[PDB]
RNA sequence: CUCUCGGCCGAAGCGUUUACUUUGAAAAAA
RNA sequence: UGGUGACUCUAGAUAACCUCGGGCCGAUCGCACGCCGGCGGCGACGACCCAUUCGAACGUCUGCCCUAUCAACUUUCGAUGGUAGUCGCCGUGCCUACCAUGGUGACCACGGGUGACGGGGAAUCAGGGUUCGAUUCCGGAGAGGGAGCCUGAGAAACGGCUACCACAUCCAAGGAAGGCAGCAGGCGCGCAAAUUACCCACUCCCGACCCGGGGAGGUAGUGACGAAAAAUAACAAUACAGGACUCUUUCGAGGCCCUGUAAUUGGAAUGAGUCCACUUUAAAUCCUUUAACGAGGAUCCAUUGGAGGGCAAGUCUGGUGCCAGCAGCCGCGGUAAUUCCAGCUCCAAUAGCGUAUA
RNA sequence: UACCUGGUUGAUCCUGCCAGUAGCAUAUGCUUGUCUCAAAGAUUAAGCCAUGCAUGUCUAAGUACGCACGGCCGGUACAGUGAAACUGCGAAUGGCUCAUUAAAUCAGUUAUGGUUCCUUUGGUCGCUCGUACUUGGAUAACUGUGGUAAUUCU
């Protein structure tokens, strides 16, 4: 026997079809926007969503008056607003069924970072935050699918050890320097 | 197995004790003592878990060699000697006394104590028998034994005993109208007063007892302890009163604490 | 000059002697900092000697601005000499370990497991 | 559904007995 | 006297009993030294017996996979029950003695099989199921196979012992010694599985013990079982090539958006690596922290299968000519092969991807 | 995500299986830069096993006359560290494996009013009317004489 935890899970699911026109076309075009690796990825996002989904379908059964129903709900829909998907306008429990994938790759710090026009590229944002030039509040942030807190949002910075905020130079001016 | 077992696995330890998996395989297994292994908490758990005193078992082990811990008074040197509910250690160095009770949630707390209410514990008392030349005995929870009680004091009553003298000053008897903390069960670390209790030959008996919140609920009656008169228990409560929460307006507790802090 | 240190949880312990508490670190630009210097700083807020505190278990956070760690300090060197464990001690070098591995004593203890009385000494 | 004690209500009864149902307490941790 | 739902309970009184293979009553140890030749403080071991804790051991109720090519089964040798005992730690056909003739069975006994340790669980799942659980927790069994005992609170113990069987070591030939289903490692079997590594620092355990010991455990090594995060480029200009909005009857114009290709230019950005020092740690390692070097073409280059249909993607180009061959299935190959063998292209998943098998 | 396509006929609707499709584990082929985790001689042979290790243990408080050390002051019975050996305790846990085992094991459930229990915790421990200011013998280490090719023999 030993000291170690075995818990561990798959974070995604693949499909049933393996080959069909519209699947293929519709996860591309969720690829291309928010500049992911891989369908892998999607099918990430896809399946957590799904999770989520699977919950509240399984409270939406329950009774309202119910002490569960009520608790469990009010925690999920709480997590939900504070990531930033939902509102507190739509903070019912049904509107989480009016879902899509966009929603989460929204979130996604990847694609913050080309919203607040940080980087000037979809692609150069995913290089600039896995190159550690991005900093959520004091922190550095090394992944580009880290989701993005709606109260954190408001400190995305250029991380003060970097060139651009920070002023150090990278090793490409410090040799054209050496050199003049 | 050839004989009994001198180990405990960490992950089978009682759930209460609150560890975690990943510190090792084993876990503290109590000498062999005064309260069911089961129930109880070894002192290593208490001194470096609970109180964050000592780090690791061997500063522990520093510690109970300078002979400073002492449990109803008397020092105890063994680390893994289990105290239970209701119980008093007493540390001299820091002057700090505490007892053992049961949480709302079930778990043994920290709770601080007066040095003058210190000098006292409660026990359950779990039988009657009478031995040797028609001379009357009292067994507590506590296994402490005691002879010449008072002829009133019958099963299930809590006394009132003296640290010092091991010697019962007085007693309260067992009845509805009484305020009681359940010890083991489901309802474990409430606390309330008996309403009603039903006997069932042949079986466990029944206890109802009902909250300051008016919340009613059953228990064994080996479960219940009796701790005070009327309303007003003997021992200090610990700062959760002893009132149970629903996990919504526990949750709300939380809340307001947190827009309240700043 | 750009060093700082904070000192998180605090709690005093009378029965093993010590200011026992956890050490935080900020060192914006540097690699993190070497204990022999976080002893002197640490040493000149509770005014007491370097030699009688004792410091270790520092992590670094991921992006470099932070870290972490635990320190005790006792009361007199004495008093650390007995309740220290041997090995952080033996960082400061008060402490030597005798240099014997395993097998050594293993073979030795199985070899003198087969002779009586004063012929087990005569064995290594 | 009803009488013997205790401070009009609790212990005492039973009502044929089950199944079904709701509720309580007990259900090791992982 | 006291106690239970209930005692042939606990306590009391009477008569006696008391094991030489004996029951209790302390012939013991330490530290302080003090008091009126005497008195005593704290501890350590002991101890019969209660009670308690850890248990343990037997019972209660309900629950298990396949099989009828197993329909009747058990009882002279205990089967089922009775009565008295013996044995045991006690309840009991546990065993003996004597009686009775029972007990089980289509609600599936009895017998056989199981690639059967049972659970907690795992995989898969709309609801219902099906399959798996040797394997880190709990319980059981076993230490080459059987059997039998010493010791003890506790073993029918195997890192105790005594045999027999099977194996195998040494020998001066008389004798002696064995037990990896502990850790490593070796042989064999096989489709199928890691270092004769370092440690008591953590976790707990044992001991006369704060001090000793622990292949329990911890830490490294090997590790594409499996699971998580995640590089292989981003940007700008031009060069065009293009396209959408605007203007123009068209020619054309646009400083306005985009996109590709650029054996086009351009410096900026970093980790991979190399590597001082710190940190990490029992000592190291890794991660993290950080100096120094470290990115422009075959480099610091991604591969595995596919490209008739199922099923996403070629009426290409050269070779083969019912052969070599592919092809899960339908099928392709007999001189223009969208299916073979290859070069080009594109297509799916991507540090992964194919095969076979449950 | 409550899902199906290809395949019998000249063509059609069926019953219907074969094939495909997705997980999951074991093996295996090719490939492999980074980091966090992590299973790993179960299946077949509960087959066999060189070598090393895996269980020992002392406080102030059971026995010290080893000069082994020192050790002081030396008629102090014993100053003090202390190998060994006697004594006490532990070796019944833990670790491994899954051969056997089908109401057996095992799970929930109950009982012990039908029993045993080292230890720990508290109880008891001048309740008995009958050499003690201390009793008897032996044995180990140690000293020495030995034996046997051979041992953790004696
Ligand atoms: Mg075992
Ligand atoms: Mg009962
Ligand atoms: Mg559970
Ligand atoms: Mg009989
Ligand atoms: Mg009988
Ligand atoms: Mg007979
Ligand atoms: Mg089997
Ligand atoms: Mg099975
Ligand atoms: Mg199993
Ligand atoms: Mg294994
Ligand atoms: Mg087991
Ligand atoms: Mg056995
Ligand atoms: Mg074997
Ligand atoms: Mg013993
Ligand atoms: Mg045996
Ligand atoms: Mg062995
Ligand atoms: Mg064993
Ligand atoms: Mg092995
Ligand atoms: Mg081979
Ligand atoms: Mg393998
Ligand atoms: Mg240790
Ligand atoms: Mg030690
Ligand atoms: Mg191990
Ligand atoms: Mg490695
Ligand atoms: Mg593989
Ligand atoms: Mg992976
Ligand atoms: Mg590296
Ligand atoms: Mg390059
Ligand atoms: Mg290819
Ligand atoms: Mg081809
Ligand atoms: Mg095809
Ligand atoms: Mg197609
Ligand atoms: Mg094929
Ligand atoms: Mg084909
Ligand atoms: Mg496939
Ligand atoms: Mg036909
Ligand atoms: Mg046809
Ligand atoms: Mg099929
Ligand atoms: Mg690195
Ligand atoms: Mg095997
Ligand atoms: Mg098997
Ligand atoms: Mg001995
Ligand atoms: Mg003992
Ligand atoms: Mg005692
Ligand atoms: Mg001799």
């Amino acid at each position: 026997p030993v000291a170690r935890s075995w818990v561990c899970r798959k974070t995604y699911v693949t499909p049933r079809r393996p080959f069909e026109k519209s699947r293929l076309d519709q996860e591309l075009k969720l690829i291309g926007e928010y500049g992911l690796r891989n369908k892998r990825e999607v099918w990430r996002v896809k399946f957590t969503l799904a999770k989520i989904r699977k919950a509240a379908r399984e409270l939406l059964t329950l009774d309202e008056k119910d002490p569960r129903r009520l608790f469990e709900g009010n925690a999920l829909l709480r997590r939900l607003v504070r990531i930033g998907v939902l509102d507190e306008g739509k903070m019912k429990l049904d509107y989480i069924l009016g879902l899509k994938i966009e929603d989460f790759l929204e979130r996604r710090l990847q694609t913050q970072v080309f919203k607040l026009g940080l980087a000037k590229s979809i692609h150069h944002a995913r290089v600039l935050i896995r190159q550690r030039h991005i900093r959520v509040r004091k922190q550095v942030v090394n992944i580009p699918s880290f989701i993005v807190r709606l109260d954190s949002q408001k400190h995305i910075d250029f991380s003060l050890r970097s060139p651009y905020g920070g002023g150090r130079p990278g090793r490409v001016k410090r040799k054209n320097a050496k050199k003049g | 197995a050839r004989g009994p077992k001198k180990h405990l696995k960490r992950v089978a330890a009682p759930k209460h004790w609150m560890l975690d998996k990943l510190t090792g395989v084993f876990a503290p297994r109590p000498s062999t003592g005064p309260h069911k292994l089961r129930e109880c908490l070894p002192l290593i758990i208490f001194l470096r878990n609970r109180l964050k005193y000592a780090l690791t078992g061997d500063e522990v082990k520093k510690i109970c060699m300078q002979r400073f811990i002492k449990i109803d008074g008397k020092v105890r040197t063994d680390i893994t000697y289990p105290a239970g509910f209701m119980d008093v250690i007493s540390i001299d160095k820091t002057g700090e006394n505490f007892r053992l009770i049961y949480d709302t949630k079930g778990r043994f707390a920290v709770h601080r104590i007066t040095p003058e209410e210190a000098k006292y514990k409660l026990c359950k008392v779990r039988k009657i028998f009478v031995g040797t030349k028609g001379i009357p005995h009292l067994v507590t929870h506590d296994a402490r034994t005691i002879r010449y009680p008072d002829p009133l004091i019958k099963v299930n009553d809590t006394i009132q005993i003296d640290l010092e003298t091991g010697k019962i000053t007085d007693f309260i008897k067992f009845d509805t109208g009484n305020l009681c903390m359940v010890t083991g069960g489901a309802n474990l670390g409430r606390i309330g007063v008996i309403t009603n209790r039903e006997r069932h030959p042949g079986s466990f008996d029944v206890v109802h007892v009902k909250d300051a919140n008016g919340n009613s609920f059953a228990t064994r009656l080996s479960n219940i302890f009796v701790i005070g008169k009327g309303n007003k228990p003997w021992i200090s409560l610990p700062r959760g009163k002893g009132i149970r929460l629903t996990i919504a307006e526990e949750r709300d507790k939380r809340l307001a604490a947190k827009q309240s802090s700043g | 000059d750009t060093v700082t240190i904070r000192t998180r949880k605090f709690m005093t312990n009378r029965l093993l002697q010590r200011k026992q508490m956890v050490i935080d670190v900020l060192h914006p630009g540097k690699a993190t900092v070497p204990k022999t210097e976080i002893r002197e700083k640490l040493a000149k807020m509770y005014k007491t000697t370097p030699d009688v505190i004792f410091v270790f278990g520092f992590r670094t956070h991921f992006g470099g601005g932070k870290t972490t760690g635990f320190g005790m300090i006792y009361d007199s060197l004495d008093y650390a000499k007995k309740n220290e464990p041997k090995h952080r001690l033996a960082r400061h070098g008060l402490y030597e370990k005798k240099k014997t591995s395993r097998k050594q004593r293993k073979e030795r203890k199985n070899r003198m497991k087969k002779v009586r009385g004063t012929a087990k000494a005569n064995v290594g």
